[PDB]
């Protein structure tokens, strides 16, 4: 139903530990509040919905945080993932990374093909996986970038079921290759090398996953279950300047931020319309936001999950993060 | 010795200094070429023998406010070191002012003012002149500031900045410029002023009897007001009041930074022969709301400090039996931890009025400059028309797409509701 | 610096776009042949905005001409502009559209295209520094609705950060010329949206009532209906080329414009309109100028501003004016006409004045307005396309071109989303 | 010092020679009897390069006619060239090839070319200092490319230190004129690559489009074709003949023209074609120079540039110009086209900036582009060779002279070999 805000802290590197000793810009004090602040208006309070930190495995946000999306996926409608941070802050990062590592898009497959095997009996599993990239106000296809992007027929169904061009959809049988589909799309993925955060996801993406399923038995009704299931990655945001950011460096900064704005508008104005008794949102205000007609309040649940950077020198940029972060719920 | 640097940001500010430098030529006796037939140094340096130029920086993203000083009356007193121009607009969006454009002129703005400074002997401070409302006027002042408090530091830096009228507005996202702005201000200006131009308009239309007020008029009132400020520094009169002076004068507390400058009498030349403009009379005037140059009701406030510079023939006797009198006038409300909140400058030098106007040039005149409590208010309705946007985030996506983010804007609101919270208890 | 490309798609913007340039070679004293014989310096001060100075001294129009009809091209090569025109800004096919938005967008345009931003971009690499793209045309269909959509969406690409200006003939509710204006404009709509920055809505029924009433004449020609237009788009950019008393310009406007990137489809009027004979009754004040200039009854588009609510009204003067006189006529303005403006917008109009007027006037000013009011164009033009599209009529003339219903279907649907946006700010 | 020896040979070579010698007399002022009637210093400051002042003070073009088709001499000499050129440079047999590169280069050719190289040692005595020859030819067959291709053989042999610059007419694509042009072209290449130092690739097919719709002319002609090579070759040696603000010359020139020996077949263009009317919307600088001068569709040989890479583009420049304006323009566009020109070559545009401007002419600009695109003319060629010597189709044409298909596999095995090669440096 409503938007959950789960946030979680990333851990501090060797460019914070031969700072050292520097303080941190984030005091989290139980599973719901954070204290922002080192005196400039004295303690910042915030209250979420659940907090992590860098003591919290990510393998364990997933279970509390997204695995009861996967399950809310197939409560008779679908569900999907947000996120939000300020470059370089863990959006990317937790969905596992490093291949030890569990996180939001292995532990999704992971659980589900578990759930797969144990359900097969009971209803069948027709899956295909979409790879959206969305770069200056542009769609494409992620893993095939290849793809004239000018081929999407951004539209859903009467029944609000997606209907959209032929984008190189892709079954699963395996957690790997999933993910090298999704490391693929990241390599063809435009990236800013010449940035401070290593292969920022420059563009956005949704790995959106399309479940058909069907029952097993047969019945009067005899009706399939669609439903779908959608891990999606921003840019982050960026300073105005950003440091002489020159041409289309600037450009891309000013979408990705025109593209979070409207977000964060859409979000903004669907937790004031839960509540209300209409929800006149303008979801064709960005091809992203377009994307996400159902996905940010259509029939579904879903989870903001935000990217902190503790460190001293990103201490304005957290503060904004996290009073973002509140005000998407507020 | 004392030498100013003034920088024109806004084309507000470079009508201003049109209208200022003007004055300073008629004032210093100095001609459109630089020609003189001294104190003027504070403001004009030789360039050889009678050729005296304008220590000032002047700068626009958009040419055609320079071309109209290249192609005007000082086209052959301002050289081409001075007239900086730029390639883009601001958009009267503080995002490309301080960013998107204005962080390509900054540099050769500041390359041009280290010059003048290096030319400086005596440098007092700067005059910076710009608005609230254009995108170079906020965004641009503010990248400059922040770069000025780098290189000068304490540095005295005063912003003669118009403020957003509380009616007659022109544009619509005022309130948007004028509180990230203010933000700026705050943290690195020296000494804030604040001009409203609907108070002016209607202080022309009655004092001066003005059937049809424009800027060309306000701005020679500014410019009147500019020069009683300055006129201690490049005049030598009874009571020199400097920058330093004033800072000591009308700052109590660090973060206040109001001083309206009330300049009176505006008389036009007309009523003026019937008008007994004493010192007394003058100073009477200068404590009312009829002259006040920005909207508002400082009998609902109090006075923390009140500088009257007095000018031309002024006898401090006079001036001290005016002071008495209004210091027995109820309607004028001190804080109680200000007793002695006077400060009184007095300088021989006849208030000089340039051919072109109304205000009548008068033997005696008195700029005060007043820190009243009552100020919150004025910020007060421009915080509630910045909200009323802000609420629907209209206009946001024109910053946003500049890159802005929107913590910008709310850290900005904050620190302008603590503004007037340190109104609020300095009032107590 | 800040020179503005214009494009004439299609024959309604190359007749618009020949009188517009009539009136800026005339407002800057150039005649047919490209010579200068003005008397002010302003005249030229910002001539590269809109001309290229020739060898000769030959002020060539900075505009390019887009067509599929051949003899099109010579409609305006044989008056005046065989001298002022280009011969490479004649850029043109040799098929024609016969008022099919696909065959101008898709196919014919499609072919056409190469060759006319090729031509844009050698103004491109021309400028010295360009402000953006002016493109005049219509929703009538074929090259003006087709071709102009398509050139708005490849130059657009190229110059994302200088997004295209539209000046653009509207449906008429009745005056009507052909049978499928709800098909060709509501494909072109659907894309103009998506990709113009301002598009001022320009329809011709409400121009006819301006000029016959308002202007007291008997038979107002195509001729008379740009004199509206045109005059409309030399206030537009007037802050621009000339000096006022302050001045926020073309972008400086456009950020006032528009709360939202979407509703950005403006009302254009213009104040002193009136006949020669009533002109002795009127008086040479801004008051009379508001009174003109806010009245609903001389908008150039056909809604009544007072059924919507105000966004912005932007109020842009020419000639010497007082900063009080206008700025009062505006607060009294906004005061008495609270209840037409949205509550929570401060300042519901704004103020430029520039202080060169119009050649033959003494003073005027141009109003465009950000109503919501507009929403019954495109309500209407999307009732009059469900009116067809449910029955298919005339459908075959675009699935010949390779279209399906469900992009009629999209382009209907974004079309409503459209006015719903605006009855949701009203 | 720095003589210049001209060959003409063949009916194209002599057509075009003469249109380049009516050229360069205009442009030194010497009129058709011989007679110098100028008004410079720079006129015959450097007409020893190309004229031999006879008694009487009359320029005579060094230049050697030669052919093998009587008449030929006449299509000459009874123009103006029966006052300007010697009797004995009409030097010519009593046959004719009949389009067969063979019968002029083994047989026919081989007779002639003992007193072609007679008078051509006379030259050489009669020059001063050398400075090397200059052949105008076609690929067509016979005189031109036979008698041509054997000229370059022996005179290469006489004088290896002074190496033949040569501009041939190339095989069109489509305007085809017979149909042995694969035989005669491929035969002549295999050669011309092996002795030429400069070959400029002159396609009639390029020139016709230029013609036509860049000149806008209606019914191109051969003295259109070589008004605009005539134009090239001036451009050339303008810096030969002429002082600028600096130079490299035409050795100075060639050795920033190839980084290989082989790969040295340039494509020309000229920067000023514009029609008369359309001269009166252009601007005399040189941003619309090279925005002309660096337009593919402008260029004289039917070879798209963009479709490979520049190894590297000459950019002579006639007339008083700015170097700063010149090399601006040259960093903007190399910079701007980047992608098509070669990584690993730091500067890829050579400035030469002569002061002295064309007959009619304020300014001009002449291009000599190195890119591998020009692969494209000798792969089809190639293909068409294969497609007629795969059936050994006209074959005995030339086993007559004594040739073999061994000889005719090589020719095209080298002509593959050279398309590999610029396939290497793209
Ligand atoms: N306001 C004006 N409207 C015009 C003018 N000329 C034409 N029109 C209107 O525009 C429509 C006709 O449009 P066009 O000739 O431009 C169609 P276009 O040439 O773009 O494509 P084709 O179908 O290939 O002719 C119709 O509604 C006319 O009544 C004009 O000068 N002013
Ligand atoms: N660009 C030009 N091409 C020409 C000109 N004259 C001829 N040609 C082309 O050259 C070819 C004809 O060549 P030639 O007459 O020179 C053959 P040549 O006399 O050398 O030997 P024969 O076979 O003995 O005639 C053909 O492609 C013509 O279309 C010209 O003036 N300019
Ligand atoms: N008092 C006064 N106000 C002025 C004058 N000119 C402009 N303004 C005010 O200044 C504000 C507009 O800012 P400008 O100074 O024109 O803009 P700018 O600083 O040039 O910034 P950009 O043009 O956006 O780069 C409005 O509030 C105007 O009313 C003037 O001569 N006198
Ligand atoms: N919790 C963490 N532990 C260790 N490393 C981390 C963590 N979070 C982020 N990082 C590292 O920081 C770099 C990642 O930035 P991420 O990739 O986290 O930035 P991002 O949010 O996707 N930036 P952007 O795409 O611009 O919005 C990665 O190489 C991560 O390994
Ligand atoms: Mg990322
Ligand atoms: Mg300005
Ligand atoms: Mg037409
Ligand atoms: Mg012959």
């Amino acid at each position: 139903s409503s938007i959950v805000v789960a946030i979680r802290v990333r851990p501090f590197t060797s460019m914070e530990k031969t700072r050292l000793v520097i303080r941190k810009i984030v005091d989290c004090v139980d599973d719901r509040m954070l204290i922002f602040d080192p005196a400039h208006g004295g303690e910042i309070k915030f209250v979420f919905d659940k907090l992590f930190d860098e003591t919290s495995s990510q393998a364990r946000v997933y279970k509390e945080t997204t695995s009861p999306l996967l399950d809310s996926v197939l409560d008779g409608f679908n569900s999907t993932v947000f996120a939000y941070g300020a470059t370089g802050c863990g959006k990317t990062y937790t969905v596992s990374g490093t291949p030890s590592q569990p996180g939001i898009i292995f532990l999704a497959m992971e659980e589900l093909f578990n759930k797969i095997t144990d359900l097969k009996d009971e209803k069948d599993f027709e899956i295909s996986l979409s790879y959206l990239e969305i770069y200056n106000e542009r769609i494409r296809d992620l893993l095939k970038p290849e793809t004239p992007s000018k081929r999407l027929v951004i539209r859903e169904d009467t029944q609000n079921h997606i209907k959209v061009a032929n984008l190189s959809y892709h079954h699963p049988n395996t957690v790997e290759d999933v993910m090298d589909l999704v490391v693929q799309g990241n390599i063809n993925r435009t990236t800013s090398p010449t940035e401070a955060n290593e292969v920022s996801s420059r563009s956005h993406a949704v790995l959106q996953i399309h479940i058909m399923q069907t029952n097993k038995l047969v019945d009067l009704t005899s009706q399939h279950t669609f439903a779908t299931l959608s891990i999606i990655d921003l840019a982050g945001s960026e300073r105005a300047a950003a440091t002489r950011n020159r041409g289309i460096r600037l450009h891309e900064g000013a979408n990705i931020n025109r593209s979070l704005l409207a977000l964060g508008n859409c979000i903004n104005a669907l937790c004031l319309n839960d509540g209300s008794r209409s929800c006149h949102i303008p979801y064709r205000d960005s091809k992203l936001t377009r994307l996400l007609k159902f996905s940010l309040g259509g029939n579904c649940k879903t989870v903001m999950i935000v990217c902190i950077s503790p460190s001293s020198s990103h201490y304005d940029e957290t503060l904004n993060t996290l009073k973002y972060a509140n005000r998407a719920k507020e | 010795m004392r030498e100013c640097i003034s920088i024109h940001v806004g084309q507000a500010g470079v009508q201003i200094g049109n209208a200022c430098w003007e004055l300073y030529c008629l004032e210093h006796g100095i001609q459109p070429d630089g020609q003189m037939p001294d104190s003027f140094n504070t403001f004009f340096s030789e360039t050889g023998a009678g050729k005296h130029v304008p220590r000032a920086v002047f700068v626009d993203l958009e040419p055609t406010v320079i071309d109209e000083v290249r192609t005007g009356t000082y086209r052959q007193l301002f050289h081409p070191e001075q007239l900086i121009t730029g390639k883009e607009d601001a958009a009267n969006n503080y995002a490309r002012g301080h960013y998107t454009i204005g962080k390509e002129i900054i540099d050769l703005v500041l390359d041009r003012i280290r010059k003048l400074a290096d030319q400086c002997t005596g440098l007092q401070g700067f005059l910076v002149f710009h608005s609230f409302g254009g995108g170079t006027g906020s965004g641009f002042t503010s990248l400059l500031m922040e770069r000025l408090s780098v290189d000068y530091g304490k540095k005295s830096k005063l912003e003669f900045s118009i403020y957003p009228a509380p009616q007659v507005s022109t544009a619509v996202v005022e309130p948007y410029n004028s509180i990230l702005t203010t933000h700026t201000t705050l943290e690195h200006s020296d000494c804030a002023f604040m001009v409203d131009n609907e108070a002016i308009y209607d202080i022309c239309r009655r004092n001066l009897d003005i059937e049809r007020p424009t800027y060309t008029n306000l701005n020679r009132l500014i410019s009147q007001i500019v020069s009683s400020i300055t006129a201690s520094l490049r005049f030598d009169g009874a009571l020199n009041v400097d920058l330093t002076e004033f800072q000591t004068n009308l700052v109590p507390y660090p973060r206040i930074h109001f001083p309206l400058a009330t300049y009176a009498p505006v008389i036009s030349a007309e009523k003026a022969y019937h008008e007994q403009l004493s010192v007394a009379e003058i100073t009477n005037a200068c404590f009312e709301p009829a002259n006040q140059m920005v909207k508002c009701d400082p009998r609902h406030g109090k006075y923390m400090a009140c500088c009257l510079l007095y000018r031309g023939d002024v006898v401090p006797k006079d001036v001290n039996a005016a002071i008495a009198t209004i210091k027995t006038k109820r309607s004028i409300q001190f804080v109680d931890w200000c007793p002695t909140g006077f400060k009184v400058g007095i300088n021989y030098q006849p208030p000089t009025v340039v051919p072109g106007g109304d205000l009548a040039k008068v033997q005696r005149a008195v700029c005060m400059l007043s820190n009243t409590t009552a100020i919150a208010e004025a910020w007060a309705r421009l915080d509630h028309k910045f909200d009323l946007m802000y609420a629907k985030r209209a206009f946001v996506h024109w910053y946003v797409g500049e890159g802005m983010e929107e913590g910008e804007f709310s850290e900005a609101r904050e620190d302008m509701a603590a503004l007037e919270k340190d109104y609020e208890e300095v009032g107590v | 610096m800040r020179e503005i490309v214009h494009i004439q798609a299609g024959q309604c913007g190359n007749q618009i776009g020949a009188k517009f340039w009539e009136v800026i070679s005339d407002e800057h004293g150039i005649d047919p042949t490209g010579s200068y014989h003005g008397d002010s310096d302003l005249q030229l001060e910002r001539i590269n905005v809109y001309y290229n100075e020739a060898a000769g001294n030959k002020y060539v129009p900075r505009a390019i001409l887009v067509d599929l009809e051949p003899g099109t091209m010579d409609s305006v090569r044989s008056g005046p502009f065989g001298q002022i025109f280009r011969p490479d800004n004649f850029v043109f096919g040799q098929s024609g559209a016969g008022n099919n938005w696909a065959k101008g967008h898709y196919t014919e345009g499609a072919e056409l295209v190469d060759s006319v931003l090729d031509v844009v971009r050698k103004e491109s690499e021309s400028c010295d520094c360009l402000q953006g793209f002016q493109l005049t045309h219509s929703l009538g269909g074929g090259t003006g609705s087709g071709m102009g959509t398509l050139l708005i969406s490849k130059i657009r690409e190229e110059y994302p950060d200088r997004i295209m200006n539209t000046f653009s003939v509207v449906p008429s509710p009745k005056v009507s010329d052909t049978v499928v204006e709800p098909y060709n404009a509501t494909l072109s709509v659907h894309q103009l949206v998506e990709n113009t920055d301002e598009t001022y809505c320009i329809d011709n029924e409400a121009l006819y009532d301006i000029c016959f009433r308002t202007l007291k004449l008997t038979t107002p020609t195509y001729g008379d209906l740009n004199h509206l237009v045109s005059a409309t788009m030399s206030g537009v950019t007037t802050c621009l080329r000339f000096p006022g008393q302050l001045n926020a310009d073309l972008r400086k406007l456009a950020v006032n414009m528009v709360p939202f990137p979407r509703l950005h489809f403006f009302m254009p009027g213009f104040a002193p309109l009136t006949s020669r004979g009533s002109q002795q009754y009127r008086a040479l004040t801004v008051p009379e100028l508001t009174q003109q200039m806010f009245d609903a009854k001389n908008m150039m588009a056909a809604c009544d501003p007072r059924h919507g609510r105000y966004l912005t009204v932007a109020a842009v003067f020419r000639g010497r004016m007082s900063m009080k006189e206008v700025d009062e006529q505006m607060l009294n303005v906004q005061n008495k006409n609270s209840s037409y403006f949205v509550e929570w917008i401060p300042n519901n109009v704004k103020t430029a004045v520039c202080d060169i007027p119009p050649r033959g006037l003494k003073m005027s000013a141009t109003f465009i307005g950000n109503s919501t009011a507009i929403q019954e164009l495109f309500k209407r033009i999307s009732e009059q396309f469900t009116a067809m599209f449910r029955r298919k009529a005339f459908l075959h003339w675009y699935t010949g071109e390779g279209m399906d219903e469900m992009e009629f279907t999209e382009a209907e649907s974004n079309m409503n989303d459209l006015v719903s946006e605006y009855q949701q700010y009203q």
